[PDB]
């Protein structure tokens, strides 16, 4: 919202107003100044959730939703909704996600998908397996199929055990939450940062495929991990965040 | 039946009756009885020291004299009681083992500094036709510990088995310069599918010295509970890249332990590893420090001592993602060694 005029009295009585704090500022000093633009982002709250938010704290919203800078002169806001008509979208951020088939979540009507970690790769991402190689794997062999252009494939070797010679064992075993070699698997974890969305959730890496057709490498709806929920729904009421940045 | 335990040594003393392992109290013991002990576990020409502590070890049923009887042997004389009547039990030292030069920044294997000389005493190399093969560690001046797929066939007979110590380089070990062969023991259950009992002890016919670069290593004891992530000390002149042939110096960085239900699970190895064989290494990407030498040991340093606890053993590629290094067990059969040691004299 820039190059227009508001105060705050209609703004805090229009909506169900429930807390305003503010942060870098004093309340009053709002009523007077002229700023350059504010910056308003609202999103719906997660009910067992909710503590993340304190001013500069750790957990999971903070961490890889949603990172409240504690810097500029913002103010927070924490109000309601009533939920006559309410329907939350609940859509994925990420490009390489929906790139290998995510569809939606199935959650109620009334459910906010928060993250958990948030795992970033490069650009040549794919989460199938070799076809090519795979064949002559026997113990270990997993899924796989044929990655779209430029995409480098997952690193599966046939290595040797003390008797069997052509036994499978890739990377990112045995899921990237908890792999044993955090140093090899591409699916690198990051914290989201001031004003970023969370970049991409976990692939499992051993859904993602099939045996015979080997198509466009694709994925399964389960092999997506690293996400939870809550009911947004208290007191009859969907609560949600927002925030206010008062630059300039 | 008689046996070491623990850090502070107390001897174990296995009855019919009850069943089971019990310390004995120092009431009137000599060095014509403890002197005399080292024979009984395989040490006939050392000792080193014998105190009284005190008790912490749980049992409840002590061992006593028969000093009431006339001359009869050691184990004749080892009645039950239920309290120490001086509260000092059985503190030993079989041989000379334990200490080296606390020194500071050994850590050759790949990217670090040499292995200090005299720091690793136990150091050893063996040699066939002088060409550096496989190591080993000392606990007597007499035996040598060493894994097995060494000395398996057809290179099973004595007499071409050369020791040779003390230099760090691969070059000034020449002939008379360490010295040499006796008789090769086995764990004589070495197999080809899991590579169960890889240690074979071996014997010397001339006592060395415990001069500067040689030491014997401490032989762990019955139930000396380790750390479940323990930090441990290898060595050797092994190749840190695979499709090599040897490093040139003595290369005596770290490792650490792998516990059984990581290594044994699915991924790493797929349950595979049995009672006598003991993980090791880090389950991590091209971290780990290869210096393959196959009886290049493990040493850990638990009450301020270096202890031995595995000689190594086979592996997967060198130092890689998720592959780790496999060791012999040698905590579960240090009697068996004596009772292959008791009667070569
Ligand atoms: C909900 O939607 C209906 C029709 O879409 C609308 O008439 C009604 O006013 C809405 N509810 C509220 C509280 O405004
Ligand atoms: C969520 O949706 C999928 C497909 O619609 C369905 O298989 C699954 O049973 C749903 N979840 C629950 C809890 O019913």
């Amino acid at each position: 919202f820039s190059n227009c005029n508001f105060n705050l009295s209609t703004l805090l009585r229009l909506v169900h107003v429930d807390s305003f704090s503010c942060n870098n500022l004093d309340k009053s000093k709002i009523f007077g100044s002229c700023f350059n633009s504010i910056t308003v982002d609202k999103f719906a709250i997660p009910n067992r959730r909710r503590d993340d938010l304190q001013l500069g704290s750790s957990g999971f919203l903070q961490s890889s939703n949603y990172k409240i800078d504690i810097s500029s002169s913002s103010c927070q806001l924490y109000y309601s909704l009533p939920l006559v008509n309410v329907t939350i979208n609940n859509f994925n951020p990420s490009s390489w996600n929906r790139r290998y088939g995510f569809g939606s979540f199935n959650v109620s009507s009334y459910d906010v998908v928060y993250s958990d970690h948030c795992f970033s790769v490069n650009s040549d991402f794919c989460p199938c397996a070799d076809p090519s190689v795979v064949n002559s794997c026997v113990k270990s062999k997993p899924l796989s199929a044929i990655c779209p252009a430029g995409t480098k494939y997952r690193h599966c070797d046939l290595d040797t055990t003390l008797y069997v010679n052509n036994w499978c064992r890739c990377s990112c075993l045995p899921d990237p939450i908890s792999t044993y070699s955090p140093n090899t698997c591409p699916q690198k974890k990051v914290v989201v940062g001031i004003g970023e969305h969370c970049p991409g959730l976990g692939i499992n890496e051993e859904k993602c495929g099939t045996q015979l057709n080997h198509s466009s490498c694709s994925c399964s709806p389960d092999a997506f991990l690293g996400w939870s929920f809550d009911s947004c729904i208290s007191n009859n009421r969907c609560n949600i965040f927002s925030n206010f940045i008062f630059n300039g | 039946c008689v046996r070491l335990y623990g850090p502070n040594f107390i001897l174990q003393v296995y009855s019919s009756q009850r069943k089971s392992w019990h310390p004995v109290c120092q009431d009137d013991w000599n060095e014509n009885y403890g002197r005399a002990a080292c024979r009984d576990m395989g040490y006939k020409n050392n000792f080193y020291s014998s105190q009284g502590i005190v008790d912490d070890s749980g049992s409840t049923s002590f061992m006593k004299l028969n000093t009431s009887a006339g001359n009869v042997d050691i184990y004749k004389k080892l009645y039950h009681s239920d309290a120490c009547s001086s509260k000092a039990v059985v503190s030993l030292r079989c041989i000379a083992c334990g200490v080296n030069l606390n020194s500071s920044r050994q850590s050759q294997i790949v990217g670090g500094e040499s292995a200090l000389p005299g720091a690793w005493p136990w150091q050893v190399s063996l040699h066939v036709q002088n060409v550096h093969v496989c190591g080993g560690s000392i606990i007597t001046p007499e035996w040598i510990v060493t894994a097995a797929h060494c000395v398996e066939k057809p290179l099973n007979n004595p007499w071409h088995w050369t020791a040779f110590a003390g230099i760090l380089r691969q070059s000034f070990m020449f002939y008379g310069a360490g010295y040499q062969v006796e008789k090769v023991i086995s764990h004589p259950n070495y197999d080809s599918k899991t590579k169960n009992n890889d240690i074979a002890l071996m014997k010397l016919q001339k006592p060395l010295t415990f001069n500067d670069l040689v030491k014997p290593v401490c032989l762990p004891n019955p139930g000396m509970m380790l750390q479940p992530e323990q930090l441990c000390w290898i060595s050797g002149w092994g190749a840190t890249e695979e499709k090599g042939k040897t490093s040139e110096v003595l290369n005596a960085a770290k490792v650490l332990l792998i516990e059984t239900q990581r290594c044994n699970s699915r991924y790493v190895y797929d349950n595979l590893i049995t009672p006598a064989m003991i993980c090791a290494g880090f389950l991590q990407g091209n971290v780990d420090s290869c210096q393959g030498d196959s009886g290049g040991p493990l040493v850990t340093s638990k009450n301020n001592i270096w202890w031995l606890i595995g000689d190594t053993s086979w592996g997967s590629g060198c130092a890689k993602a998720y592959r780790p290094g496999v060791y012999g067990n040698v905590m579960v059969f240090t009697d068996w060694i004596y009772r292959q040691m008791r009667a070569d004299g």
